[PDB]
């Protein structure tokens, strides 16, 4: 026995059932004459890539033979019967089933009655023709009809009950989210953004650092072979109700879950230990297309993963399904805040940054998805892009991804709505404290910059790779009312701020301090300067400290490289300039991958004791990887592609791997190079057969023991088979 | 422009409420959702709808009008379970034995109204 | 390397750190006499059970022999030094430490500062007297303290450094949540509040029918030896990061979702097979103390639970804690309802009930725990108690918990709120649905009951055992405007209901029809009689139905025991009634545990086709187990327990497992009998010596292969000891 | 009893809203909990306040000031750096050589009052 359901829990699309071919009703007789009612001999669903149904469907871009539809919309099917139908003497219906224990409570059994006219929002099919034995439907699915792959029979009602279409696999049918139909809760009314965000295979991810914004194409490959198969059951390996499959909260919900693998569970293991045994880098990969594969194939945990990366799997995700999204990138990102909107930044008594205590870091930046959809269970107006950061961080359910967080209440401060929203906008919204821990023990807050935290937040522009700044979006004109209102709003429903910085105050001495670092070449030696300047009638003395690291894009440092002291003396009105040489040879042996430094400038002045105190980062600049094609760049013809790299150290690079990928153009590839010599350049190529036409992109990376984060791409447009 | 709608009875969005003197006066052709609250529903009978900004202001007029409650009906029956009526929805009453409508009949259909029933639900002797 | 974070999460109290027993800080001379310093030569607590801080901190319950105190309350310490403190020179601190990597902005370090007054919601320490080597310190905690198992330290600073005791284990002090103190979270206004839902540690659970109210005790033994380590315990294996411990939510958000196991990593694996093999049957189980004792030594998920054992373990939890909490149980509880507010049964065309297609079935009755707490991340108007049920459903997140959401959301239908709230809500609102479905297969909405649902909630009464109504707390008076109000507030928020009954309508034929089962005890016939009345002037003809069917207590059928028809005839305004003997044949050989049994009678009108439709849970009485004592009912005397049970059944009972409980009488204990011959008597004694005075309670609990659910208590008063 | 509570730039809890005819008029001694919208606070300077049901009425209002913005002085320097001041708080500002606060100091502080500065922050010569 088993009292806990009446029922298993339907929660497999990939599980089925045996639907009876026959249902006997009331005591059949004998011998009756069954071929006296309707028989069906063939269905077609006119599924061919080029028809009507998966061009006004938008769905003749997967890459598989399938029906795919879109819910809420009309699709055509014909029927071929034993004899003709006869309105008078013949009843029947289309039957839609998905999972092992489909209900139509439940919506997993779905009786598709023939109708008159298609009512708005409502399970239908109409006959729009009858000829001989053939009858040609138009169908309508429900505008919140679960999404996943459907089973098709045919159903004629008898007085002795029921006869039905065997199972034929070849009429499965794909029902996706629909961004086309205003009914839909992913409806989106504008034709270039459903043209980009759910139609657009290929994506710009931004990384390295606000003053020297860095970027990188990756293959999202949504309708690559076996993708959408593969986001199937990653919501079957996360048990997803099906019927709770309707819904693209809980699909954003379930499925970012989903992307962050905690034990054996989920698709990419989480890795920054900068060594990567056992598994590939996180900055090897080219796209989602060959993670999805590996998961589905191995059924495992694929290794390993970063916060780009679980963007760009989550966004193949969310587009294959249908719904729209885009990865955006924040720069200086508050990440582990807890809805602390505080960073702490620890300081010796001398003025010097205590590293022992500071152990907060910032993020030179972090990635993570949007997604679009109307909000129902929220008050009206917080519908449209809803931030889902796949990236585990503690929660308010420990530790996990957090949201979906509508944009628009965090803009606002509106945190006390699901999910998660008041960690996203302190993500966004916090602001850094430096802190003098005097040898007594006590703590006295020196300084605040609330600038420093999501100085940008950038995503890919419609119809081009150029950036488009999306920071508006998020948060208001920084330091005016409107940006006031917001942290009040969010103060109001459980941000915190833990230390009041009331004892806080503009400089006495009204000396004013900055720095720059020029961007460097990888291997070069670079200028870092610093002034200060007064704007007052005294005369002040300073002592001032640079401390430069090596971090991780994390923030987390490895290693001070340099270490420095000035004593300036300001006369009135004065300033003053230090100039510092930073040299290859101080960081060249010492750097971790995306190659990122970290910069901190601080000084007290001795008559005033104020304390000034600036950071900041930049990432050195690796040469791309260069691809080169030849040939005819026609479908189906063969092309020769040749990737090149050339090492760019002072080393031999050992164990290198280079990547090559393009969705439409070729399946994801890679070559092993034993080593390569300081000076040398290496070749790899390659013949490939497209089988997408117009304009592609040709993707590569470079890893290895030591040197990684190197990419390289090629638009290429490819011409129409004869 | 149109300035801060005052829905009676009903809200728009809650962000706007505090960011008002920055949204608002709103140029024409911006859109924006109201709802009425429970007990409470649009001219449509909706219970969220979207006004539009026009150089006569807004329009459709962002009001929320009261649903009718079921009578206490003197001497009659109603057909319904229902407590609450849409604007401008019809309910049907009528009589015990030997009693006759507000109209005389033996059954009258009252609409919702603005003000209440468009008759006052009784059974006269 | 790993550039995820400088420092690894601190979520482990289990885990502890070496504080250096001195830090040198800068240059120290050579012949440094840091004896001129303080030295710290011993430090007390004031510790015991009948001293001021337990006593006035509400703590000497606890069966610990550290000290334990309430936050934001003060407390007594001593601290002896080597020679007289002279505050002039003489600066020094008290340090609280938790976890592996404590961190002061985190609040896992804690240094105490000395002040002249201690200030309001502030740590601190008041120099209350100075004696010779001695001073005395009043201690104040943060309301917002962790809670949980601190180390204590005490730390002297000088121009060399800090010098600081060694790890004394015996100076570990708990911190807990403090219903007495009006600056925290749980602040609870009343006392008698306070004593009933903080420190008394017997429940009554109430299970059984509405009609039939069961009644059983339970050992919640919060304070029982090591029960507030293992919450600890529970905790860290939740790897809950201890900075989040101090918020009431989320502990009580992370240890329900720890209360039911999925696979491992949880305290109880749910069982409803009615076999309960390799475990013990979820009906045996006299109270928490027991099951937490054995998951904190097995390490592992113990075998079996079910919903009011859920809410027993995780009460035990909340109250150990110092979280206020209460069971409460609902009558008709319409879980796994995925916030439909819509329960359908089907209906064969001549009005039979069609057990095929129904599957959703109601929960006799559903135990779940309120929690009090105030709740700063919703708008104001929505602290008090939270409802939080351990037992998991589909929600937005998965088949997890619930809540905790508020319960004067619920009331309001405001379930936009977190957590989960729409799904509570339509546990205790959701409407039964009876859908005919024709032999066309077209489903007819043929009547609507939205009284069955959350009939009555319960919860035990401050100082007795009488039961507390509380269903107007958690909805409006039925059939009232503000129930509506109630129902379109949700509704606006994402309930749901997928039938529009809009077309019901009341049965013109003005003919009404109820039913009644008596009560009866296992073994017994009983009657059931059903009654018409025809209200009109018409004639009629009906046919009616009555199937009679075996379930679980979650409403899940097992057999359908009894199925009888009638033809009717009631004339011109009249009435009648038909009378059914059920008897022990019919049923005995096939009862499930807690021998449910579940009427349905349908009945289709002739003439007018109206359905009527009826349903009534039973559940049969199983003679108590009786309880005896004799002897000195003193502490620390013996006193001898007798347990007496009496097999019932027509059978011998097997493998018949006695369990005997009571906080402060007895440890947890159990006895086995091979068989027990009907209707033969077993006894068992036991000598024990009860180390609590006052009021206790005994309770005992007998489970075999066949018969399982069969309780028994006994109110003893215990004398102090002389 | 005290009718239904007009918060100005604030509110009650929200339920009260939907529930009003079911709460409204509330007995004596009831307490009821109000807050104000960002950018205003109860003249205690709290978010949130219980006000008390009273033969008074409710006791104190529930009434919410607008905070103080940042003055557009010129010619000197406000030390403290914050755009909007709660009610009843105070804020220091200061002079160049040469100059003299409206009170006629080298550095002032003004409160403001329960609407309004306590007096226009400029520095004059």
């Amino acid at each position: 026995f088993g009292g806990r359901r009446a029922v298993p829990p339907n929660n497999s699309n990939a599980a089925e059932d045996d639907l009876p071919t026959v249902e006997l009703q009331g005591v059949v007789p004998r011998g009756v004459n069954l071929q006296e009612f309707l028989n069906v001999t063939s269905v077609h669903l006119f599924k061919e890539r080029w028809d009507t149904n998966k061009v006004d469907h938008h769905t003749d871009k997967y890459e598989n033979n399938k029906l795919i539809v879109r819910r809420g919309q009309s699709f055509y099917v014909q029927i071929d019967f034993s004899r003709p139908y006869d309105p008078r003497r013949d009843l029947f219906r289309v039957e839609y089933v998905i999972g092992r224990y489909p209900q139509e409570n439940k919506g997993t059994y779905i009786p598709v009655p023939i109708v008159s006219e298609l009512q708005s929002g409502k399970w239908g099919a109409k006959i729009v023709m009858r000829e001989d034995r053939s009858v040609r439907l138009s169908i309508q699915s429900s505008p919140k009809c679960i999404v996943g792959k459907f089973r098709m029979y045919v159903a004629v009602w008898t007085p002795y009950g029921v006869l039905r279409t065997s199972r034929n696999p070849e009429t499965d049918t794909y029902i996706l989210f629909n961004p086309w139909c205003e009914d839909d809760a992913v409806y989106l009314d504008n034709e270039k953004e459903r043209e980009e965000y759910v139609l657009n295979d290929i994506g710009v991810i931004f990384y390295g650092e606000v003053n020297d914004i860095k970027t990188r194409s990756w293959s999202y490959g949504q309708f690559e072979d076996g993708i959408l198969d593969t986001c199937l059951y990653v919501m079957d390996r996360a048990q997803m109700d099906l019927s709770g499959r309707g819904n693209p909260i809980k699909v954003s919900r379930v499925g970012s879950a989903m992307v962050n693998a905690k034990d054996d569970e989920g698709v990419l293991v989480g890795s920054w230990d900068n060594i990567y045994a056992y598994g590939v880098p996180p900055s090897a990969w080219t796209g989602s297309v060959d993670i999805l594969l590996e998961y589905r194939s191995s059924e495992n945990p694929v290794r390993y993963g970063q916060c780009w990366v679980f963007a760009g799997v989550f966004n193949t995700f969310l587009r294959c399904l249908g719904i729209p999204a885009r990865i955006v990138t924040n720069y200086f990102s508050a990440h582990d805040n807890d809805a602390n909107l505080q960073m702490d930044i620890f300081l010796e008594e001398d003025g010097n940054v205590n590293s022992k205590l500071t152990k907060d870091s910032v993020w030179n930046y972090h990635c993570w998805n949007e997604a679009w959809m109307t909000r129902p269970d929220l008050p009206v107006g917080f519908g449209g892009w809803q931030a889902v950061d796949s990236t585990p961080q503690e929660n308010s359910d420990g530790m996990y991804r957090c949201g979906p967080a509508s944009v628009q209440a965090i803009k606002h401060g509106h945190v006390c709505f699901q999910f998660d929203a008041p960690f996203v906008f302190a993500e966004v919204n916090s602001d850094l404290i430096y802190i003098t821990a005097k040898k007594d023990g006590t703590h006295v807050v020196e300084n605040v910059d609330a600038t420093h935290i999501g100085k940008l937040i950038v995503t890919k522009q419609i119809g081009g790779d150029g950036m488009m700044d999306i920071t508006d979006t998020y948060k208001f004109q920084e330091g005016q009312e409107e940006e006031r209102l917001a942290l009040e709003t969010a103060l109001m429903y459980g941000a915190k701020k833990p230390l009041n910085t009331e004892g806080v105050m503009k400089s006495r001495s009204n000396v004013d301090m900055d720095f720059e670092v020029e961007n460097a070449v990888l291997g070069k030696d670079f200028k870092l300067s610093i002034t200060f300047r007064n704007n007052s009638h005294n005369r002040y003395t300073i002592t001032a400290y640079l401390s430069a690291n090596i971090t991780f894009y994390t923030g987390v440092p490895k290693a001070e490289f340099k270490k420095e002291t000035f004593d300036v003396t300001l006369e009135p009105l004065s300033f003053k300039k230090e100039a510092v040489l930073i040299q290859a040879g101080e960081y060249m042996g010492q750097l971790l991958e995306q190659a990122s430094l970290h910069f901190f400038v601080t000084a007290r002045i001795n008559e005033t004791r104020d304390v000034l105190a600036k950071q900041k980062s930049t990432v050195l600049t690796i040469p791309e990887i260069i691809i080169k094609v030849r040939g005819t760049q026609v479908v189906g013809s063969d092309m020769t592609v040749t990737v090149e790299f050339t090492n760019p150290l002072k080393e031999t690079l050992r164990n290198v791997w280079v990547h090559l990928d393009g969705p439409g153009v070729t399946r994801p590839m890679k070559k092993m190079f034993r080593e390569i010599r300081p000076n040398s350049t290496v070749q790899w190529e390659e013949v490939c057969r497209p089988w997408v036409s117009g304009h592609r992109k040709l993707i590569a990376s470079m890893s290895s023991d030591s040197l990684r984060h190197v990419y390289g791409e090629l638009d290429v447009q490819i011409q129409r088979r004869p | 422009p149109c300035g801060f709608p005052h829905v009676e009875n009903g809200r728009i969005a809650q962000y706007y409420y505090t960011f008002k003197s920055f949204y608002f006066p709103m140029s024409i052709d911006k859109k924006l959702s109201f709802f009425c609250l429970a007990g409470y529903t649009t001219e449509s009978g909706r219970q969220e709808e979207q006004t539009t900004c026009t150089t006569e202001g807004w329009s459709p007029e962002p009001r929320c009008f009261k649903k009718c409650t079921k009578p206490d009906l003197s001497n009659g029956y109603i057909s319904d379970v229902k407590l609450l009526y849409k604007i401008q929805e019809n309910m049907r009453y009528g009589c015990a034995s030997g009693y006759k409508t507000t109209g005389g009949k033996d059954e009258e259909v009252v609409q919702c109204l603005s003000d209440g029933w468009s008759s006052q639900p009784t059974c006269r002797k």
